[PDB]
RNA sequence: GGAUAGUGGCCUACCAUGGUUUCAACGGGUAACGGGGAAUAAGGGUUCGAUUCCGGAGAGGGAGCCUGAGAAACGGCUACC
RNA sequence: GCGGUAAUUCCAGCUCCAAUAGCGUAUAUUAAAGUUGUUGCAGUUAAAAAGCUCGUAGUUGAACUUUGGGCCCGGUUGGCCGGUCGGAUUUCCAACGGGGCCUUUCCUUCUGGCUAACCUUGAGCUUGGCGAACCAGGACUUUUACUUUGAAAAAAUUAGAGUGUUCAAAGCAGGCGUAUUGCUCGAAUAUAUUAGCAUGGAAUAAUAGAAUAGGACGUUUGGUUCUAUUUUGUUGGUUUCUAGGACCAUCGUAAUGAUUAAUAGGGACGGUCGGGGGCAUCAGUAUUCAAUUGUCAGAGGUGAAAUUCUUGGAUUUAUUGAAGACUAACUACUGCGAAAGCAUUUGCCAAGGACGUUUUCAUUAAUCAAGAACGAAAGUUAGGGGAUCGAAGAUGAUCAGAUACCGUCGUAGUCUUAACCAUAAACUAUGCCGACUAGGGAUCGGGUGGUGUUUUUUUAAUGACCCACUCGGCACCUUACGAGAAAUCAAAGUCUUUGGGUUCUGGGGGGAGUAUGGUCGCAAGGCUGAAACUUAAAGGAAUU
RNA sequence: GACCCUUAAC
């Protein structure tokens, strides 16, 4: 059945941004998965997408720039202490000076480099680069 | 999702399923058997010392021809009978028969050097003095 | 999906989009109610309560009309079967079948129907006793099964 | 088609795909008011009724039960919503 | 209730089958004293830890005890093997 | 691998190389080993997907509830560059990290000896009042996991600061003078395993609240035990309007109060569809007959024969015939079933997928140790049937055979059981569920749209065809983006750019699927399952 | 129709 709901969004853009096309539709549409696109959205490796209200769960159309390389999902959501960002960054992060671990903290779900500097930590969701 | 669990609470799964599959790992089954301290003729030591009984003429395994030169040898502390190779040229003389040897491994982990069949150990002591001194002309047996 | 099929068909009614509907419904809530009410009390389950309220009459669906569902509507004024009718048909399709499997039971396909049948009752009746729909201690038992459908 | 307006289909291809395929999922079926010759007794009726409606007024069956629409009975007219 | 410095089936006078268990009880093995640690490392790990420190146990094997604040002490005693 | 009479491999000499007061060997162990794989393995064919389904534990599990907008602020400000040292000043620009206040937003509100942010006010600022930068007096901060923060790894060790042990390992020492007095810095500092506290953290993820109200609000009106201090003659008990944790006792207030209906799942209904299943019936060849008639004498069988049958008539010809099995041709890159499997007609009996549905329930789900149903053929008890073919069992060719392959026979062997057995190259050698990723036609079901073509009594219910869709299914055309060792792959892709959920299995070849054992079975055997020992390969896919 | 086998000896 389905599981993670950001696992298939993230797979649907990944599979779109690998045949080049420009937009994909996005099933069901959680907020988690909201919270994902706009941090994705903010550092610009996505562009703009639209919530579809479908009075059932939402649909999601996002526009793709040519930018985003990979998106994926860390499954289990691991618990990370503020030590172990690094290992985390390290290992999945193509370099340093670039790509973002996103995590959710109890301040919310942001990049890595967001909670080194407000100094939280929480549970890793996945990265983008 | 690969085979193995990956839920956040499946370490037990991941643990038990590891230690059932270590087993078919050879060196962690032989470890944990205790084979060498059960079955093996030094019982798990580097060396052992032991008694010569015969001089011996095994045979080369093909291709090769050749008589290697070894010794039967009882082993002193568990009286097991093994077989040892009088190493270089000549050295079967030094070791004639019923002296006290001190034998070691071939350096196969429990198999065969070479085109030798069945020999695990090799003379390197003879009487509390080094084969290769004999070799060598550097010491000499005691006459009496 | 289908649980115990291989079957992977998608075929389902699509609800449409408004909830205060149809705008063509010239009748009241109130007179589907009592609509409904007299369909339950001449021994109609929700299902079929809703289908012919729907058939011959303009009802889109009375959570749309009225402001509940009709399983909601029957339990409110004292209509609502003892146990669920998807329970109750489940049971009543394996009250059938064992009395078909007395009468051939070389029928091993037949056997092996029951077997899934009671599975699906079983897994039912847990989840209703997880809600507390059905009492703690229900069982299905097939040797009574058939004189307590009703 | 790697570029395309996904959240403003075509009328077109929107009603050719099925129902649960387009963007928010509706009912392709619809009501219709029925009546016999002669009495009104104007009756509402599901396209897809599945069950053999008759009028209010007396037996006078209007459709019979069909594995999709409705067929309606030989005498009468319908009007649609 | 007895015993104990004291709690306590620690032991003595009753019902209930009470307690544990696939989240592995209970058995078996350990070339098992535990740990601080050691060796080896990209990151995770694997192996070891009789042994300079800490805790435990023992004085050939068991058992029992005197004195003493403290020992079931063994360079204290008593007995059997 | 070298040595089998010019061996760069042995024994030596010369020469040379590596490390060097150290250098070999043996045995373990670590890395190498992504050959144990959480990170991070492999399972179509190299080892490996259980025959198939159900199913408990375990693991995992759709979406939704304050996602926004204004105001001001003691706070490293990088620079609008030498006002806080070859040297830098918050006001014409930083992400301001954070704080408080409004926006329906609420971080529990009341005892008083303190009277705090508030138009209750003596000079460009308090001589009466509303509360957290202040306070003891409430059973009540839903339950947690996951924060940041650290009251803590005994020392030694490790990392590491300083230091003129000559350097260094080390050690925790030391350093400097009025030549002669004395003074002074050290011996810091650091979660390589996991459970208590944290006025600031609810993002992530669950069996929490109010559904036949038993709900909330309390200073509505009552009334129902109370070890009751403060005040009234023996110590103490017996008594009121009192301040306090009481029943929903009620002519109160409250938009009073169970989110969506997941291209999740279950159930219902409708017209169908299918060689899905079971029980009865009903039809189509051989084998053996019967009474015909035919006869030379052949028939049968083979590579060629022979075994064999033929007056007693074989073989062959042609209507009432005793049986048993099988269901041809139609029959397919077709259908159904969980697989095994299922193909004459009709009746009966329950079942099922797909479709359609503006029906209903509402997360009931996915996968699954243990556990359970079914499970070809062969085989095994037992009664019935036994036509056909035919493991076993005798002629001929081979001759060195032929106790094989070929002929003719022929016992056991495919129906009903308490029935058992439980295995197959049970194969797609591809576990299941879910999502996404290219093309193109066809087909099976089912729907939708075309006054499309053709059809009783000819153009008065329909059916069968044709186009266009659509859902589900069986499949189908490439060394194709991608994957792969390749073969090849519509998944075997989305996999070093490595994580959707989950079950099972493998870790060089052999010994060996071989038990000292256990368990199931009537047995045959099934399931579980080693070690000694021995090997340098065994193996896969290509190429020539 | 029948048709088995093949160095220890660099």
């Amino acid at each position: 059945t389905r599981s993670s709901v950001l696992a298939d969004a993230l797979n649907a853009i990944n599979n779109a941004e690998k045949t080049g096309k420009r937009q994909v539709l996005i099933r069901p549409s959680s907020k988690v998965i909201i919270k994902f696109l706009q941090v994705m959205q903010k550092h610009g490796y996505i562009g703009e997408f639209e919530y579809i209200d479908d009075h059932r769960s939402g649909k999601i159309v996002v526009q793709l720039n040519g930018r985003l390389n990979k998106c994926g999902v860390i499954s289990p959501r691991f618990n990370v202490k503020i030590g172990d960002i690094e290992k985390w960054t390290a290992n999945l992060l193509p370099a340093r000076q670039f790509g973002y671990v996103i995590l959710t903290t109890s301040a919310g779900i942001m990049d890595h480099e967001e909670a080194r500097r407000k100094h939280v930590s929480g549970k890793i969701l996945g990265f983008v680069y | 999702g690969k085979g193995k669990p990956r839920g956040l609470n499946s370490a037990r799964k991941l643990r038990v399923h590891r230690r059932n599959n270590r087993w078919a790992e050879n060196n962690y089954k032989k470890r944990l058997l205790g084979t060498a301290f059960k079955s093996s003729p030094f019982g798990g030591s580097s060396h052992a010392k032991g008694i010569v009984l015969e001089k011996l003429g095994i045979e080369s395994k093909q291709p090769n021809s050749a008589i290697r030169k070894c010794v039967r040898v009882q082993l002193i502390k568990n009286g097991k009978k093994v077989t040892a190779f009088v190493p270089n040229d000549g050295c079967l003389n030094f070791v004639d028969e019923n002296d006290e040897v001190l034998l070691a491994g071939f350096g196969r982990k429990g198999k065969a050097k070479g085109d030798i069949p069945g020999v695990r150990f090799k003379v390197v002591k003879v009487s509390g003095v080094s084969l290769l001194a004999l070799w060598k002309e550097k010491k000499e047996k005691p006459r009496s | 999906g289908r649980m115990h099929s291989a079957g992977k068909g998608i075929s389902s009614s699509a609800i449409p989009y408004s909830r205060n509907a149809p705008a063509w419904f010239k009748l009241s809530s109130e007179s589907v109610i009592e609509q409904i009410v007299k369909y339950a009390r001449k021994g109609l389950t929700p299902s079929q309560i809703g289908v012919l309220l729907r058939d011959a009459h303009g009802v889109t669906q009375a959570r749309v009309i009225t402001g509940n569902k009709i399983m909601r509507i029957l339990k409110s004024n004292g209509l609502a079967p003892e146990i669920p009718e998807d329970l109750y048909y489940l049971i009543k399709k394996a009250v059938s079948v064992r009395k078909h499997l007395e009468r051939n039971r070389k029928d091993k396909d037949a056997k092996f129907r029951l077997i899934l049948i009671e599975s699906r009752i079983h897994r039912l009746a847990r989840y209703y006793r997880t809600v507390a729909v059905l009492p703690p201690n229900w069982k299905y038992e097939s040797a009574t099964a058939s004189a307590l459908v009703n | 088609v790697l570029v395309q307006d996904l959240l403003h289909p075509t009328a077109a291809s929107e009603a050719r795909k099925h129902k649960l395929k387009t963007l928010v999922q509706g009912p392709r079926s619809y009501f219709l008011d029925v009546k016999c010759p002669g009495c009104l007794n104007i009756t509402t009726v599901f396209s897809h009724a599945q069950t053999a409606v008759t009028c209010e007024s007396c037996s006078t069956i209007l459709c019979t039960p069909t594995g999709g629409k409705a067929k309606l009975s030989e005498g009468t007219s319908f009007r649609r919503k």
